[PDB]
């Protein structure tokens, strides 16, 4: 009952909250949803055009 | 109209993007809590042990 | 839920899209109109002049004319919304066939059938008609505009020069291409109510 | 007592979600009723044309109301809470036979 | 009670009053209500004639 | 005549529409605090998880 | 929201009025509406009989 | 609204997109197990095979 | 002509090039503030330490 | 080249076909769910049996 702590998707919760917390923040600053590529690939292409 | 489709494209809701922030950043503080309270429970163990 | 929600937003997004090109649209009919404005004008001076100054004057006024004319035409086809052609005939009201109108189906909605479509016409040839143009009237009046040296001859008579007929049938292109903004107009009013009902809905 | 107390939270829930597809509804009749004020700006309008502008005007004026009414069955149409049809007919206030209102 | 903030309608209201806005100086910088065919398309086609 | 029906069309009321403009940036400052005020919360929340 | 000002209208209005402004000092300062002949050819060529 | 062009981007995307999908009920496994892939069958046209 | 090309080369919209600025330099003070609620994590990690 | 109107292209036959993919994942899910539910109650009558 201890030797492996149940509480391990609070784990990947916690680094999904940081990595969205820091994506959040990418778009804060930079002033575009679009900012990288990963974001919508589609929006990019269209705003290419 | 071009520069406002681009716009409606890229352009950040900063006031919805920070309610996102907001409520992520406390999602992060939430689940360190969560795990400050998930490590209390072996101690309990060892006070069965003795 | 999530499904018909962030389909919702992406049909205001749509929306506003859609919106952003009848402005455009109605932005080329702006500039449209405004040259018609002018040609009316050069139509009234014309109709003094055919009994006061000479058939090269008049050459000089259709010299004007027909070069606004292809400017007509080159706003119908310059004029563009993301690459995509928006007044000539490509997206016309009503072929001989109806299946090949080839109508501006935009997502309205985050569901089935919650689509609007609408039509567009405007080029030179924006004058009189019934379903399509005709000969020296109804099309001309507007591609050429008669009036080279042709009201030297007549008052309003030929009824097919004549400057009644050539006036009126101007006006009537005015018409056309007023109700073709009317119409895109209403559209924005239609996303407009629909972007609301979109933004509650998602609430 | 559990039973009565777990379907009571979820007839609250149900309650909630009652409240906003009646907000939905209503919204749609938010842009309804601004439709319908705009047509009765348009009547004011077109009670003076009558005797002023002409039948062209008129004829304008009537594509945009009309235009406005294809809007009004487009709301009654499109506005959906859940995928559900709200404002037309399927739910109406009283058929010829009550059995199927 | 947080992973969604309630305050939805208010940022809906936001966008409204900031188009809103937008749309108020194209007329004041126009000196036009009728500026862009969107606005009347009743008092436009009068206009027009 | 015509001229002055254009502009009973056209002509904005710049007085009416500055103090529409007026209200409306103000109804965006408005609902912007309001946001911040309604971010303020989910904090008293995490005072409740400690 | 920020990123892009959505008074552009605006500007383009802006550059109209001072533009029309210089065209109308054009004529001020000349005395002549046929000033330049992008005003009215067709008034010009009379003008020039 | 956009062109054939756009469209393909867009089915670029898409079609990636499903190839992820089965990759999805290719490489999801439990110890090793395939879950997700046609294996495991509702209804075969003979029951035993299900 | 020629000095009105000239300035269409050069001429600055002051006017556009300071709805820019001012965006740009808020831009500044935006991404500023994003450190400063980027640096307030490694704080409740210490929390998750004690 | 159309609306909706070819039916096996027609966008909102496309659509239609996508929410009910859709529903298959959906009600697989829902299956699996209830399966859980299914073990918990059983690993309690086990217990309780066990006990």
């Amino acid at each position: 009952i201890n030797h492996n702590i149940a509480a391990l998707n609070t784990l990947n919760r916690l680094s999904s909250n940081n990595s969205a917390s820091q994506k959040n923040m990418e778009k804060l600053s930079s002033g575009l949803r679009i900012n990288r590529a990963g974001d919508d690939a589609a929006g990019l292409a269209i705003s290419e055009k | 109209n071009l520069t406002a489709a681009e716009s409606r494209i890229r352009d950040v809701d900063m006031a919805k993007e920070m309610s996102e922030f907001t409520k992520n950043n406390i999602l992060s503080q939430a689940s360190q809590a969560m795990l400050a309270q998930a490590n209390q429970q072996p101690q309990n163990v060892l006070q069965l042990l003795r | 839920m999530r499904g018909q929600i962030r389909g919702l937003e992406m049909a205001s997004k749509n929306s506003q899209d859609g919106i952003s090109l009848i402005q455009t649209a109605e932005g080329a009919l702006t500039e449209t109109h405004a040259i018609l404005q002018r040609v009316r004008e050069l139509v009234v001076q014309a109709g003094n002049t055919g009994t006061q100054d000479k058939a090269t004057d008049l050459q000089s006024i259709q010299d004007e004319i027909s070069a606004l004319t292809d400017e007509i035409d080159g706003i119908s086809n310059r004029t563009e919304f993301n690459g995509k052609k928006l007044l000539d005939g490509t997206y016309k009201v009503d072929t001989a066939t109806p299946a090949n109108q080839k109508n501006l189906v935009f997502q309205i909605g985050a569901n089935a059938t919650q689509q609007i479509s609408v039509n567009i016409e405007d080029m030179g040839a924006d004058a009189l008609g019934i379903k399509e143009a005709d000969g020296s009237i109804a099309a001309l009046h507007s591609v050429n505009d008669l009036d080279v040296t042709k009201f030297a001859d007549n008052a309003a008579d030929c009824a097919d020069i004549g400057f009644d007929a050539q006036l009126k049938v101007v006006d009537e292109a005015i018409n056309q291409v007023s109700s073709q903004r009317v119409k895109l107009g209403a559209v924005q009013n239609r996303l407009e109510h629909t972007i609301n009902n979109l933004s509650a809905s998602g609430e």
